[PDB]
């Protein structure tokens, strides 16, 4: 409305918004696609991976 | 019980033996021969009472016995010694206090870390001694011989593997008995509370869950919490054979919708999973029926004098001899009801077996080979993932 | 005062002296007041139509164990190597350690023989001959003779494999691998929970105790459910087959009654302790109706004899015979299938056959020499009260 | 009097004397004081409608066991060879042992005829016609008889093959086929353990025993699944239908159903114990109403009798018959069959008519020719209590 | 990294660890093949084959 | 005495040796030199008297050294322990008469089988070592140092004849003095009375009689008897040599020799027989000197404090040692007119020479490698074959 | 009988013997 | 010369002189490269070069 100079280097776009980068929700899968115990029925044993994980 | 049979005092008569012969540094050089009955012996045939018996047929049962832990093996390359992991510590959020002064900002808040630092592992090593004197007297084949030779050499791999997983169960129970917290333990009552206790301790592994993990055994994680969660393809079930046998004939069986909770897949059972040892109070070795004890499990090396450090891991029924009561303690549940719920990636296991078959040492003066094998094993467990313990 | 009560008239008496009536001049038959009354024709010999001879083959049960050995020599031995694990280094220790020897040992256990075993059957060719219409009637008779000379053979080789396990069961294998059960409900989950713990490496479950060097140390092994047999009553394979893998939802993969050997009862099969002698003529008699035609009023009987039929009721036999039967009717016995060894030898067992033409009687033999054993070097359990 | 109860003016008086009425006037029909009341018209005879013949035509339960004979001679017989198990080789017998006859053993059980039977009806032509409206009701009961005949022939059949089975259940096996039950879920786990029994090596469950000669040794035989018939009553059957196959859930290996002769009731049979004769004119009555025509007076019954109908209320029989039949309706015999003889011979089975034409009736004859014998060579356990 | 006479007679190629041969074993498997009593439901026995034990 | 020779004071100075430079961790270094002169002593020419001494030849004398029995030994392949052997008893062959029970063809007629059961062999060794840098200095050629290196080893390969040559005549003589039966022990007067015995027992073999083998110490020869023939190509005397220069000395020895068997090579004899010794009472060794005269003979494992068992033998002269004596016999006959006539095949003689060098372990310390010889040796004496003892006792 | 890797080091083949040469020095 | 079997191990191969193996050499020069101060009548400093290490 006021228009004026809209331009400061901040509180100009500060206080119309920032913009999104991070979004803290479920992208890593909990009580939807994981938290599972609805697993195959079969002969048994041994899928159990072991990462080295230095990352 | 007394015998006068003339043949049973031949055999009576041990100063004719190839043991000394073979004990002495001069013995008799010729023989003159013995007059051999087999007149109302076990040796009795009907129409010659005079031979020597006879063999036809020599045996050598094998088995190879595997491991049931290598697929965690990782082949590493056996430099250095002392390996690392950390953690970095959860921090929650804290209000905006628009009160504080405005040089809050200049103020520096380093992340804090939790290391576990290892170390090494164990170079194991085990020889045996085959001889081309008098092992020749018995073994009425070449070919029985080489069997022979070749079916050492056979079981000397099948209780290095052996060993392996009586190692990885005694670690595995250990861990889960002397390192916990106090929410890990749970107490069941019976084995249909236990067999459902594992199934809703599956479903809390995989919350986000400051608890469940023991990081406050870690080196900086005194103070402070950490939160993690394992993915269902990753949960191991350590169950005596009980447990298994029960879930797979009576739960199983007695429902209708197995179709989705079957979990049995990610179980390893075993059938009494106590039976290796660990010392306290640091004894040292005395009595020489304890050694001739040890001399028959291959422990060669240990003399009398020999002390025994304060952590050492004895991997058979040990606890029967005169020095090691009081201070052997042997790693088992006391129920023989038990659950042991824990990540995989929690368990550490790299053995390294390249310069493991060594040249044999030919010891011509007593006319043998003995052969050398020499294997490198790190295992260890992780404190920075969910586990859960199900006993009494 | 019949016709067929004289028996100066029979075929027999033609066959009993030296000389005899060299022509005949006829008999003067009627069947009036005999067995052979018809109502019309009073004086026609009675007529049969069929003979007919009924043979059934029979099997072992024990037959693919059944090795064929070579037969020499008297002994044999079969033997292990002990465990030996692996010791830590130390290198403080002396360098004179490095020219030490450690000597691989074992642990063995010898066997001796097994038992020559016998039959024999005469066969006729001037009297047989009486009995048939049709020769090949006789060649029946004669073919079916032999068949059942193989098929009792058949028969005692899986009675006598079947005992030896059952006396393996209840006066070897130490109370560590015996088990037990309370009722028919829970044997058939401690039958379930042992096949799980015959499949892990354990020092347990085997008997090198009973073994010759096997006393110190220790030995391991597994089995693989390809190699693991239960020996069973059959009332309890039924019970299997119509209540518990009945009542299962979820059955596909835990039946294991493809490894579940049955019988009919698991003692007929008899011992000896007391050691006697043959003295009564009425138990020799009652032994030639088995076969045994060795046996007189002289012949002693030793503390390990076996029999495989009903020897116990004999007014002889009382006090000095056994029966090696489970005492529980709830037997489960699980095994390795490589600890029973079984080898035969039936390469010269029909024997060039002796003719006799005098009264031109050939006479056949049977002759095979089984060896049963049972090696303690494998894994067992016994499931009993 | 009343018209309907006087038996002067009645059909048989033209017909039983010699010299009758040549004409007739007619009666005087009333219906005032009988049973065929009518409320208007009390002067007319009374209607019938319908006269329907129920007929029902009866099987046999057994008629692939007929086989067909000739009817030529009059005896036949079966053998077996006994058991011969091998005996050790003694090495201390006399030289001279070889030169021995050892001659193979028989049973040979000798089986006798069969019985020849018979049975006439009698189909009028000038009494008969005085009943049946039309002509096809006539012929529909000129039918009809011959069809309740045919009938009686596969009733009276199948009754005596039962009464055969029953009759060799009871008081002829052995001690070692007998198993005790005492219930009704009982009796169906033992019934399903002795199937899978019949099919083990062992002498324990034939009858060689009853043969001639095997009254000392065994003999071992076996039995295939296509060959196990059981034979219960409807109330077993009843309960493996309803609770045994509907109550379990892996029903697809284990329901032996499709072996299983069930019948209604297991007893309509009598045998004489002791022998006797005819003297009552009452039981001659008794008798020619299920169509004994040939027996009057005085004739003798001898022990091997079989009646097929309730016999035992008579003032003769009492003491004499014996009514085979299980005690107490928990009943299972489990036959292999091979063992039932069983032969028929009907080719001459309808007779030529005798025609008497001076009653102008004529006569008809059915022979048949059947052979009912039961072999004991073969596997039986019977379940009773 | 200098490598003057790196090829040498018994520890120069044993630091550059000698021969990969005899890796400890699971060709006899357990808890795939063993540890198992997941078998078929089918009809009857004979699959044993006991076999003789020199090797 | 003492001499003050310039040339012998530098002889004799024993600080300038090699010697010195081997039994001291350190030592000298550098040589300066010396002065040698011949005059007026030893190594003196006429012309350059200022030279060292230098040698025209080395030379080894290696002497074969054979055992004499080496034709019996039979080579087996070292397997197992037990050796036995069987003969078939007799049954004489028997008139046939038509007149009999005639069922007696059924009756059974098995053979008799006296047998007897040997035990083991021992295994013998011995070692030489030969060193690389000081065993040099004293053969002036390379070749010279490998026929010393290849005479070091045949030496050990001719020892192992001597040895087993006198250990199988004890074995013949302790088993004529002490297990022959005095069936087969005929008596002798004189020295003429004992030729023509000898001459005479030679004679008493080749026949068929059961009289002079000793198969009534059989294991199954007590009842029945054995016959046995023996040809001369198989017959061996076993005498002295005292007693040889006797027998072939006589006219019977020309006519044996004359178109006919080498007498002369059938009459095995000795100085005089044994000097192997047998221990009869158990005992150890306790002194220094005992110990130093068992290295003398190259026997190096024998320490203090180790015990000799009953019946152990020696193959060299101990009896002198102040702890053998009485403990220990001599396998020697008693009253030396002495003849021990055999069949030859009666010595059950085999061994085991397949792989009797095992490689050598270096020592590279002190570069002194060793070799070791190994066999496997079996000496028996059946009692199936004739055996004679013609003695004084 | 059975080989697997039969012919391993030193004394696999020191029973499987080895090299009659040197026997002894009359016959 | 005396003929025998002398192909034998290790020592009958070595007194014939197992082969040379290493030299103990001079090739690191002394006293032609090294021990010199014949360097001379240069311009100025620092060609000297600092060399990484092993």
């Amino acid at each position: 409305m006021y228009e004026g100079n809209n331009m400061r280097s901040m509180m100009g776009t500060s206080y119309e918004d920032s913009r999104l980068n991070k979004r803290t929700e479920l992208n890593e899968n909990m009580s939807i696609d994981t938290n599972k115990s609805e697993d195959s029925y079969g002969v048994q044993i041994h899928s159990l991976s072991k990462q080295s994980f230095t990352g | 019980q007394s015998t006068k049979n003339e043949t049973a005092l031949l055999v009576a008569k041990s100063a004719k033996s190839a043991l000394q012969d073979f004990n002495h540094d001069y013995s008799k050089s010729w023989t003159f021969g013995d007059k051999w009955d087999n007149s109302n012996t076990m040796f009795e045939t009907f129409v010659n009472k005079y031979l020597f018996p006879k063999i036809n047929e020599t045996l050598l049962i094998d088995i190879a016995l595997g491991n049931r832990f290598n697929w965690l093996a990782k082949e590493q390359d056996f430099i250095g010694q002392y390996s690392e992991e950390y953690v970095i510590m959860d921090t929650v959020p804290i209000n905006m206090d628009l009160s504080k002064n405005e040089e809050l900002m200049l103020k520096r808040n380093y992340p804090r870390m939790a290391t576990k630092l290892y170390g090494n592992g164990i170079v194991k090593k085990q020889k045996f001694t085959l001889n081309n004197n008098d092992t020749r007297f018995n073994f009425q084949t070449l070919a029985d011989a080489t069997n022979y030779a070749l079916g050492v050499y056979k079981k000397k791999i099948s209780d290095i593997n052996v060993l392996e997983e009586k190692e990885m169960r005694a670690m595995l129970v250990d861990y889960s008995l002397n390192q916990l917290s106090e929410t890990n333990v749970r107490k069941a009552t019976s084995k249909e509370d236990l067999a459902s206790k594992v199934f809703e301790a599956i479903l809390n592994l995989q919350n986000n869950s400051a608890k469940y993990n023991e990081v406050h055994r870690a080196s900086g994680g005194a103070i402070g919490q950490y939160t993690t969660v394992s993915k269902l393809k990753d949960i191991v079930i350590l169950t005596t054979d009980s447990l298994k046998s029960y879930l797979l004939d009576t739960k199983i069986a007695n429902t209708f919708q197995i179709a989705g909770i079957d979990f049995t897949d990610h179980v390893i059972s075993f059938d009494d999973l106590g039976g290796v040892f660990k010392v306290t109070k640091e004894f040292k070795l005395q009595n020489q029926d304890s050694i001739d004890f040890l001399r028959a499990y291959g422990d060669y090396q240990s003399q009398l004098g020999d002390t025994i450090p304060v952590g050492a891991v004895f991997t058979y029924d040990v606890s029967k001899l005169k020095e090691f009561t009081g201070n052997v303690e042997e790693i088992k549940p006391k129920s023989d009801l038990y659950a042991f719920i824990l990540d995989i990636n929690s368990i550490k296991y790299k053995r390294y077996t390249k310069g493991m078959l060594k040249p044999p040492f030919h010891n011509p003066e007593f006319d043998e080979v003995t052969h050398w094998i020499h294997y490198y094993s790190f295992k260890a467990i992780s404190p920075f993932f969910n586990k859960i313990l199900i006993t009494d």
